[PDB]
């Protein structure tokens, strides 16, 4: 087929793939696949699909896949995350968005499968980032939906998210790594600089940041209204 | 290959690791270098939290890619 | 162009091989350099054992990629 993987490597970009399997317990490549993957469940799962190893005194059945950057020779070990959501426009659709027909494009898991351009794609992220608009789930991470607001179509594979570039690709863990500890019950360090994430007890209103030497910075506060601790109401 | 774990204070801790090591590793990992027993360790990738038993392919967490660390009490 | 051929003991060789070139070939190029008769020679490339009658390009053998060699 085409698949697509983001190439930190050389490419710095979205790049078609290959699709490489090694034996799972010797993490070689030597196990002979008894039929092709034919869907992505079999390479995305683990131990989705069995072969033989042909290592000599090596018993290994399953099947581990992983894919490589195409564009270039690459170290078999060096390996890049496929972007399962991208895929070739074989059927020509319009971008949602810009409505022009681009290639390859990212196809959401709404009902509708709308079709987004990778530029599109971009754009959206990026806003949606700025504006603090992307989405957690406890289960899936900080992720966005169909950009049409389609209903459960949060993106599964979060490293989709790559095409915000290094930069604000950063920033989106660690947005999201705030958004977690919320999640988590937890509060965000109101004192400047500092930003520890902190996972108090439940009752407990007097929070201190104090993991320890660069950990936390020592400050005492009020988990309602983010001031040093008082001992009255937050006014 | 090497991993990052960042605190949202911004320490960073630079790991070895394999992609098959499981999460509990790198937790073990980390309080080899600082003294934080894994206990309470909590470990975010992308937002999501990290499971004990699972490991860092299952993440797919590549080469030079970076860990959040939060630490519980 | 350059391909790899790595053994089971771990070293891994080099061969100048054209993308026209057959599995027969590759196997020649391989017993020259390290002497291992064809006929005990097993080549993978992407879980699929290598077949004497097609050439490199029929299996998307690119440049300076790798293929496992495994005795009969
Ligand atoms: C190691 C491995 O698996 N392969 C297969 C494979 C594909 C591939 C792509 C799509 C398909 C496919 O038909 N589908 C169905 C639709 C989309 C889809 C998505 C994910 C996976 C499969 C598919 C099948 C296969 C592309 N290169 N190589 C390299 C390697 C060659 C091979 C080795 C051993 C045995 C059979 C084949
Ligand atoms: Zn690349
Ligand atoms: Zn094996
Ligand atoms: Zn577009
Ligand atoms: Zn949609
Ligand atoms: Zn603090
Ligand atoms: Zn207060």
């Amino acid at each position: 087929s085409s698949f697509f993987v983001y190439c930190k490597g050389p490419c710095h970009k979205v790049q078609p793939g290959k699709l490489r399997v090694q034996c799972g317990t010797c993490r070689q490549a030597t196990l002979t696949l008894a039929q092709g993957p034919s869907c992505w469940d079999d390479v995305l799962i683990p131990n989705r699909m069995s072969g033989e190893c042909q290592s000599p005194d090596c018993p290994g059945t399953r099947a581990e896949f992983f894919f490589k950057c195409g564009a270039h020779p690459t170290s078999d070990k060096d390996t890049s995350v496929a972007l399962n959501l991208i895929t070739n426009n074989s059927r020509s659709i319009p971008c949602i968005a810009c409505t022009d027909v681009r290639n390859p494009v990212l196809v959401f898991q709404c009902n509708h499968r709308h079709v987004i351009c990778l530029d599109c794609f971009h754009l959206y992220c990026v806003t949606r980032l700025n504006d603090r608009q992307f989405v957690h789930d406890a289960q899936l991470g900080y992720s966005l939906p169909c950009v049409a607001g389609c209903p459960n179509s949060l993106i599964k594979e979060l490293h989709h998210f790559r095409i915000l570039g290094e930069e604000q690709y950063n920033r989106y863990q660690q947005y999201g790594a705030e958004e977690c500890v919320l999640q988590m019950g937890g509060v965000l360090c109101p004192r400047p600089g500092c930003g520890a994430g902190l996972l108090p007890e439940q009752g407990q209103r007097k929070v201190t940041c104090e993991g320890g030497n660069g950990l936390g910075c020592g400050f005492v506060f009020c988990r309602d209204c983010k001031e040093a601790y008082h001992e009255g109401e937050c006014d | 290959m090497q991993i990052f774990v960042k605190t949202l204070t911004g320490k960073t801790i630079t790991l070895e690791v394999e992609p098959s090591d499981t999460i509990e590793n790198v937790k073990a990992k980390i309080q080899d270098k600082e003294g934080i027993p894994p206990d309470q360790q909590r470990l975010i990738f992308a937002g999501k939290q990290l499971e004990d038993g699972r490991t860092l392919s299952d993440y797919n967490i590549q080469k030079e890619s970076t860990l959040h660390l939060v630490l519980r009490l």
